[PDB]
């Protein structure tokens, strides 16, 4: 299929079509460049100074996010934390053993000059400060993240933490839609601290001011669904990390699936400094996001669907993969694991089971290949009852969202 | 829909037309990579 | 069929109908002539001077379009790039490599005399520059170029990236319906600025004022459709550019194809003038539109539905294209792909699957496939007519005159 021609007047036609490239980008393929993680706090007036800025600015559409760095840079050298063991990643060695460190021991510089109000603009605020303030800043990235309406929904929530230690309580004034305060997301400055935040809070999961991780968290594996809905894919079936690849079907699944799973990068590692590739700015394309993964996802997604996550109802369904190919092998592994469940004696009082004891009766197991072969067998057209499976358990669904792989399950199964 | 033209007639005509090129496609390869279906390979009453 | 008759008399007919033309025009058959794209800023007053009159004009009905290609001229020499590699296109030899090259080197000139407000129309504007308002007057160019409400979605979006790095609000008025700032994308040279920016930002995809293509974007392959509703297709029947090719079963659409296919037009090039063959002006008509395309268009796209496109609900259908035939093609073609998978084991732990009448063919040969629809009598057969059925009925929420309603009307019933 290289050469075409067109059979009437017997001329070479060449198909192409546009381009399409940014590669991704993975965390390790970085560190060999760059040896450190710049957090540009460019100005270091006073922490009590700061302290008032925002308070104010709070109650105000215009507090300026290089003065809430620079408070929680402030507020933040709780330099808290004792190493029971080593600390190391992708080279980096972030300390040693019974060492002390402290949230920004991941490498501070300073920039560009002229900043906004001067002085003290209000000193009435007090050390009600790595009480609450951070917490609620912090806590702000993640009400940003979202559009819809369950963000005042994440605030209410996220406001009785504050409570807290200090009881405190709201400060903005306007909606959302990313405006407010949502802006800061985009600060490379604001990111970095958020993910340090949680990252050091991460690996001393018991520390007092640990609380912080409220907002800090959605920064954790942020842009990297797919590689994590592959889990979630192995938890729901029961299935083994290398038993789910095996039944792997489709050639950009697999493309996929080698993409996320090349090494060295920690993936597996405990606490690593790869899970905030994005938001360290380690990385502008993510290897692991369901966007460069689309068939693992809407395989993985749709086959835990069949599987009965309620998760995965509301997966959204990408666009340009081979939709009828890859429900039909998700349909396969549904039926597979749904039909010949999970049924095995696993204690006893000296009496047990000793289990060992028709033609197109599909397979006994979970085996890739007994179960390759009956499709073979069956037409590879799925059978009736595999049909009937899928009815089962996408018809009694509701609420379903435009564009969800569950929605796209009902339409295609319940009927 | 004109006034005083022969509509039954008329339509049968365009009923005909519309069955002939509708039922029978115009389907044909048109590219291909070295090989290609040489088309030329019921008793009655089935149409043209 | 040169000569026609009438039984009647047995007089000759001649049958003619009207003329229709306006061939297309292609970016390579055009660099044979010019080699240069002319970006006519008449004027240079003063970059101050101008940050004014637009900061004020926007607030107004009434800001002159040649003031705003003049700002952007004048906010906009960051000669700021490094070519890592060679750059060239249709001869036109742009840079060459760890050479520094910035946005306008793409060919400067300047013409036509008398300007508008003189001096210095509010000197209170200050180096929030460079920064900002730059993005939004690109960012217009986007939210100008569409007509329902969805506008100032695009807008309420489109403006909270202006919020980045420096922050302050909304300044028109009036509604749209192309009258407030959309006369702007019919200013050959505010076009040629958006697109040497969108090609610029394209190359150095890295860097920091790269944001700009926001409303900048839109422009990469404009009045483009076809060959790139093409790429969708492959993208979903999950076969290769030559394979799909091969599946093309009407005279036009193989027609149209060719058209988009000619080659020497770099369209499968990395960073080349081509996808902005409409905005630099090398182009007055696109081979590449899905209006010079409206078979390959209805093809494609019908295909793309039956195998649950939802990018393919909401195309528009063409006219004049011959319906019937180009859908059961489509049928025929969207039936292969779907009933036949491509299943196939990909790994294994030692052990692997050694896989290999009237029944329709195993694989997605167009040959094959097209001898089982002769043996059905070419008039397909209820069972890809239910697979059709499954396929559109329970869609929702559908647009007179697109493609998607087009299919409902035709299978569901």
């Amino acid at each position: 299929s290289v050469t075409v021609k067109r059979i009437i007047d017997n001329t070479v036609i060449v198909p192409k079509l546009p381009a399409n490239e940014d590669p991704v980008e993975y965390p390790a393929d970085y560190f060999r460049k760059s040896k450190e993680i710049p957090l540009y706090i460019n100005t270091t007036k006073s922490l009590s100074d700061l302290r008032g800025y925002v308070y104010q600015g709070l109650k105000s559409g215009n507090v300026s996010i290089i003065h809430v760095n620079s408070y929680l840079y402030g507020a933040l050298k709780d330099i808290r934390g004792k190493l029971d063991k080593d600390w190391s990643s992708f080279g980096i060695n972030i300390g040693k053993a019974g060492d002390t460190i402290g949230i920004f021991d991941l490498v501070s510089l300073k920039a560009l000059d002229g900043v906004l109000p001067d002085g003290v603009s209000d000193a009435s605020r007090t050390s009600a400060d790595d009480k609450w303030l951070p917490l609620y800043l912090l806590g702000l990235y993640r009400v940003g993240r979202t559009q819809m309406p369950e963000y005042r929904k994440k605030l209410m929530d996220g406001l009785t933490n504050q409570c807290k230690m200090i009881n405190e309580q709201f400060e903005p004034l306007v909606p959302e839609g990313r405006d407010i305060f949502d802006v800061w997301g985009n600060d490379s400055n604001y990111t970095k601290i958020v993910a340090a935040v949680d990252m050091f809070f991460h690996m001393f999961k018991k520390h007092e001011c640990a609380s912080f991780r409220y907002g800090t968290i959605v920064s954790r594996f942020k842009d990297c669904a797919a590689l994590a809905t592959f889990g979630h894919l192995c938890k729901i079936t029961g299935m083994s990390t290398e038993d789910v690849t095996t039944w792997i079907l489709n050639r950009e699944v697999a493309d996929e699936m080698v993409q996320m799973m090349l090494p060295g990068q920690e993936i597996d590692k405990a606490d690593s400094y790869m899970p905030y590739l994005i938001d360290f700015g380690l990385s502008s394309k993510s290897p692991y996001s369901s966007v460069k993964n689309p068939a693992f996802h809407f395989w993985g997604q749709l086959t835990a669907l069949l599987l009965r996550s309620t998760r995965a109802r509301n997966a959204r369904q990408p666009d340009d993969i081979e939709y009828t190919s890859l429900t039909t092998a998700g349909l396969l592994y549904a039926y597979a694991v749904g039909s010949s469940a999970d049924l095995a004696q696993q204690f006893c009082v000296g009496d047990n089971k000793y289990t060992p004891d028709t033609t197109n009766a599909p397979p006994q197991g979970r085996d890739v290949v007994e179960w390759l072969g009956w499709f073979e067998d069956q037409n590879r057209k799925p059978t009736p009852d595999m049909m009937q499976y899928a009815k089962r358990a996408v018809m009694s669904l509701q609420g379903l969202r435009e564009k969800t792989i569950g929605k796209y399950a009902k339409s295609e199964f319940d009927k | 829909q004109p006034d005083d033209i022969e509509y039954t007639s008329l339509t049968t005509a365009g009923l005909l037309y519309a069955y002939a090129v509708g039922s029978s496609a115009d389907l044909a390869q048109q590219f291909c990579v070295g090989d290609n279906k040489y088309t030329p390979d019921l008793t009655t009453n089935a149409p043209p």
